[PDB]
RNA sequence: UAGCUCAAGAGCAGGGGAUUGAAAAUCCCCGUG
RNA sequence: AGAACCUUACCUGGUCUUGACAUCCACGGAAGUUUUCAGAGAUGAGAAUGUGCCUUCGGGAACCGUGAGACAGGUGCUGCAUGGCUGUCGUCAGCUCGUGUUGUGAAAUGUUGGGUUAAGUCCCGCAACGAGCGCAACCCUUAUCCUUUGUUGCCAGCGGUCCGGCCGGGAACUCAAAGGAGACUGCCAGUGAUAAACUGGAGGAAGGUGGGGAUGACGUCAAGUCAUCAUGGCCCUUACGACCAGGGCUACACACGUGCUACAAUGGCGCAUACAAAGAGAAGCGACCUCGCGAGAGCAAGCGGACCUCAUAAAGUGCGUCGUAGUCCGGAUUGGAGUCUGCAACUCGACUCCAUGAAGUCGGAAUCGCUAGUAAUCGUGGAUCAGAAUGCCACGGUGAAUACGU
């Protein structure tokens, strides 16, 4: 649209995700941008299933899983100072996050 | 079944005649959990009974259940060191399930070309008494009268 | 079988010998580690000694080979009887 | 004005606004007869409504999604029941007694390690 | 026959 | 053939992992292995450090490593050459630069890793196994430990014959989640055979902690 | 399996990655139709030459630790037991027990 | 007199399948001139 | 969780030796490139080419190659040397210890007796009193409500629309992922030693442990694995090490184990046609459109993914369809002919096509699972993977019968 980004988060964790989730959006809120709200997205499970056993007994498996936690935050205003804001702004090692406008 | 009692799971009415003794007769006679194809069968089959006779369907389908019903079966007590055949009375619930159960089976066995036909005649015979399904009921009788002796410790 | 696209598959080691086998007029059988050829018509009354695993099995190639592959005229199991 | 209600069977969500007309019962734009077949399942959606007064007097307008034809019909009563409730605080006693206020909560188990299905088990030998 | 005729119009013959 | 990783089971609730660097499936199978080696490296050249947690984390285009060890001081050195050393050679395992940090291990002995590792230093120079367990234990339980329970398993004793004592003090729950029982393990590789080690130190319930702050 | 096989493993994938251009542009031209018969067939000559090696058909998927040929998973790399080894200790960033 | 032991029958023995922690025993099926 | 070569450890054909990998010093050459040819390939000749980087201006990090040494090397040996992981009894309710007491003593007691419970679960009892690993809970997933959040998800109330949530609009609802709420034997009554417990009943989405999954006590079997690895000792070491070309690992007079598919008219095809979940995907998924019996192919959008793609759900229904036949059942097998995967498709791949159309008409003795969304059923997905699933793992759809009882 008039220069809109979407920012989305991604992780591996359902707390450290919303934690760094209230920076990236109380900022642009405080600097007065209005960024639309953390909209959940369905936190995608890769299951996996391996032998425990080195040799026979194929009985013996265990069930992992990894759940990637994806919010998404739009801001519509982009406002200069916001934008650059967030591009300096350093977050949380834990999450990663794709900045694109599209 | 050592501790656990267990009461009696609602079956869901059949849906044309909203007959719980119907409803039952389909799942006997249902394969393959194929229902839709198993009342299209038994409906066009009481068809043809219902006309083959003049009788209505309901009531035909229940005079053939009773003509084939068996009242005494024999229970297997393994009574001192042998074993014997004791003849015990069935309740009047179970009745029903072996009535069912015989006719679906003496179906299966008849040739024809379709099982619609075999319905039909064999339920037309058990009014009549005859056919393979009522065979059964006498078979169980004589087994229940000739050991009628054994009828003083039952299980 | 191989795509019709790609055409025939012949080993280069295979084909240079022949190459020579025919403009001299050789008929030393062609020793030869490999299987994986085709049958050329350049090959006719050659004999080629071809390699079974263990040892080399002399193979006249006929008219009627034309097509096939080298691999299918070498058993490569020595199979006599169960009993 | 619109009456809301949420049904659930196996995997089907509905979602039920009732208004009065007359019955013409819509699920997806399609009409009755042509979303459902088999004539079980016309017959459960209905159950609530005979159990009651407004049999077709009211009407049904019905959204579903997901699942299969048991699951979508069976949701779709549920939901009728709820909303029905919620509009008269009243049929509670029979509904409940009918056993339709439940919400059914059996689902398809998972499958697990070693068998072939929730509780098949490969074949066993003794020797 | 054949085993040559096929050859020749399947393959290009290169 | 039973008893799973109390670790792993705890991996979500209560426990911590020792890597949270986001990733796809695509540059994380590379990570994972230059992890190993460092991991395996820095063993090597701290086995005396009494290391006990060397925690890796990959910021965006960085690798900060932490090291949870029971001498700092020794660890560090005068002025901390050693540790500026440490992160030169570690960074070109792997490339990217690379920070360090040093938590420190208060009260080591709380720590099942630390007195794994000094259990199995004894072994190494033929220290009667009973006695070691004896020590460990009781320095524990001095320290402040809900329970202790310690196992030994191999040749002990020199012995060709198998063997596995286990002393246990206080409760050492390991079906309840909400305990912190850490299990180090420790291959002894004694003269005869490798000796293993495992303990479990049931430091106490994070009921009040829930699963992180 | 041993290091000699870990050995002859990355000199698979090195030979292939050298050669992984010439390999790419010479099928394509065999695969491309329209393009002149004698130019396909000295093409596949060429493959024939060109090391065996080179071709990405010639490596097995093996554990980067111990270089075992089976039970690989390309997700995680490592192992059938190594993947566990790695997410028991909490060496994996995600992993743990699915109670579904 | 079927490989024995008697009448090209039967049985015994043969094989296969059962049953045996496991083998005889036993059960079945078949080949038995 | 996937032998065409690879793998492979096997055979066999040919190479080779401080060795492919491993250091250590000197040594030579930057490394590296491009090509030629010997040859099955290993290996072996040839060339041309560059000849660096780094300080420093020598020589160094390198690297490639020679030699010497020490060593390297074994999917060699030993699981009755071990670690470690795993099977098992058994998710069976048990196993214990302290202290005291008793008995000469090994032991006992606690832990049992009367109740109760899925339970050494709780209650009385009581030379025991305490404790602890279990059990239970704490976890995850499902079931109803709330809040928060509206994406591409949603479309109620909106009006215009191409009738397409499409497009404005909106935040209703679905859905989602966070916080929660909620079932507690709590409540009600009954029974029971005034207990523990049980029983019914109300309420309630949900009743006793609401439904799963995770979680295996002390130990047993000198259970299995040295070929994952590590490791102990022995043995090997121009070879039991290593390279590479071909085969074998798919051999077949033979028996079993586990799957699959059929022995049909619930079918059997034809057409029409309704409804899912779960996933995966960047050298990948690949819309499309065009061609091709088909398989495919060209053509190439988009898609790192609640957006695009795989993608068709099929069981089901609508009419028609043949008449019990080895069948319009089923339909292995082959005689061929295409595509596709890949150095490469014969041994020994997979799919599409032609032609062929068997056995098999519910299977002796025997023996398996399962008690609910289960069995039975019918799809779909996914890992492995160049390609190669009736195997495994998941995910839907449809959907029973039976339990007097011990
Ligand atoms: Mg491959
Ligand atoms: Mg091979
Ligand atoms: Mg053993
Ligand atoms: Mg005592
Ligand atoms: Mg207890
Ligand atoms: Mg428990
Ligand atoms: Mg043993
Ligand atoms: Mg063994
Ligand atoms: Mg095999």
């Amino acid at each position: 649209q008039n220069q809109r980004i979407r920012i989305r988060l991604k992780a591996f964790d359902h707390r450290l995700i919303d934690q760094a989730t209230a920076e990236i959006v109380e900022t642009a809120k405080r600097t007065g941008a209005q960024v639309r709200g953390p909209i959940p997205l369905p936190t995608r499970k890769e299951r996996f299933t391996v032998l425990i056993s080195p040799h026979v007994n194929k009985d013996a498996r265990d069930q992992y899983e990894i759940r990637t936690h994806l919010r998404l935050v739009d801001i519509v205003e982009p406002t200069e100072k916001t934008v650059d804001a967030l591009m300096r702004l350093d977050l949380a090692a834990g999450v990663d996050v794709q900045i694109s406008l599209g | 079944p050592r501790r656990r009692v267990i009461g009696q799971r609602k079956i869901l009415p059949d849906p044309k005649f909203g007959s719980e003794l119907l409803a039952k007769f389909v799942n006997i006679l249902m394969v393959d959990g194929k229902k839709s194809t198993a009342e299209s069968i038994v409906y066009s089959a009481l068809e043809t009974l219902a006309q083959r006779s003049g009788k209505s369907e309901l009531e035909a389908f229940e005079v053939a259940l009773e003509n084939v019903r068996p009242t005494v079966e024999v229970k297997s007590r393994r009574v001192g060191g042998s074993t014997y055949q004791v003849p015990v009375e069935v309740r009047p619930v179970r009745r029903n399930a072996l009535a069912m159960r015989w006719i679906v089976e003496a179906a299966r066995k008849r040739g024809d070309k379709s099982m619609a036909l075999r319905l039909a005649n064999e339920l037309s015979d058990a009014a009549e008494n005859k056919g393979t399904a009522v065979k059964k009921r006498e078979d169980v009788h004589r087994m229940a009268e000739a050991n009628k002796a054994f009828a003083h410790y039952r299980w | 079988p191989r795509s019709l696209k790609k055409g025939p598959f012949i080993d280069l080691h295979l084909l240079k010998k022949v190459e020579k086998a025919v403009e001299s007029g050789d008929k030393k059988p062609l020793r030869t580690w490999s299987r994986r050829s085709t049958i050329f018509p350049n090959m006719i009354g050659l004999t080629i000694a071809v390699h079974n695993g263990r040892q080399h099995v002399p193979v006249f190639v006929t008219d009627e080979m034309v097509g096939h592959k080298l691999g299918e005229f070498a058993p490569t199991r020595t199979y006599r009887g169960h009993a | 004005n619109q009456y809301y209600g949420t049904g659930r069977r196996k995997s089907s969500a509905a979602r039920v606004f009732i208004k009065p007309g007359n019955g013409k019962i819509v699920i997806n734009q399609r009409s009755l007869e042509q979303y459902f077949g088999r004539e079980t399942a016309r017959m459960v959606v209905r159950q609530p409504l005979e159990l009651v007064d407004m049999v077709e007097k009211l009407d049904l307008y019905i959204t579903v999604k997901g699942g299969g034809i048991s699951g979508q019909a069976g949701a779709i009563r549920h939901g009728i029941t709820r909303a029905l409730m919620e509009y008269d605080e009243s049929l509670r006693s029979e509904l409940r007694k009918a056993g339709f206020v439940t919400r059914d909560a059996r689902q398809v188990e998972r499958k697990k390690v070693g068998l072939r299905k929730a509780r098949r088990r490969p074949q066993f030998s003794k020797r | 026959g054949g085993r040559v005729d096929r050859f020749n119009k399947r393959f290009n013959i290169p | 053939g039973q008893k799973v990783h109390p670790n792993g089971i705890r991996l979500g609730i209560v426990k911590p992992w020792n890597s949270t660097w986001f990733a796809n499936t695509k540059e994380f199978a590379d990570n994972l292995d230059s992890d190993f080696k460092v991991r395996q490296y820095l063993t090597k050249e701290l086995a005396k450090a009494s290391v006990s947690r060397i925690v890796i984390e990959r910021p965006a285009k960085s690798i900060r490593v932490t090291i949870h060890t029971a001498r700092p001081g020794i660890v560090i050195g005068k002025k901390g050459e050693d540790v500026e050393k440490l992160r030169k050679v570690v960074a070109d395992i792997a490339g990217v630069p690379a920070q360090i940090n040093i938590a420190e291990v208060r009260k080591p002995e709380l720590d099942a890793k630390l007195v794994a590792d000094s259990i199995t230093s004894q072994l190494e120079r033929r220290v009667m196994f009973r006695r070691a367990m004896k020590r460990a234990v009781q320095n524990a339980m001095r320290l402040g430990a809900k329970g202790i329970k310690v196992e030994v398993s191999g040749r002990l004793g020199g012995a060709e014959i198998a063997r596995t004592e286990w002393y246990r003090e206080g409760r050492v729950p390991l079906h309840t989640l909400r305990a912190d029982i850490d299990y180090n393990t420790s291959e002894a590789h004694t003269t005869y055979g490798v000796i293993g080690v495992k303990v479990w130190i049931f430091k106490g319930e994070i009921l009040g902690g829930m699963a992180a702050v | 399996a041993k290091q000699s096989m870990k050995a002859r493993e990355v000199k698979r994938v090195a030979l292939a990655d050298k050669y992984f251009a010439k390999r790419a542009e010479l099928k394509a031209i065999i695969s491309d139709v329209n393009a002149s018969d004698e130019d396909r067939w000295n093409a596949v000559l060429k493959l024939q030459t060109l090391p065996r090696d080179s071709s990405p058909s010639r490596q097995r998927n093996r554990c980067r630790q111990t270089g075992r040929p089976h039970g690989f998973l390309r997700k995680f790399g490592l192992s059938r037991i190594k993947v566990r080894e790695a997410a028991m200790r909490g060496e994996i960033p995600g992993l743990k027990k699915a109670s579904w």
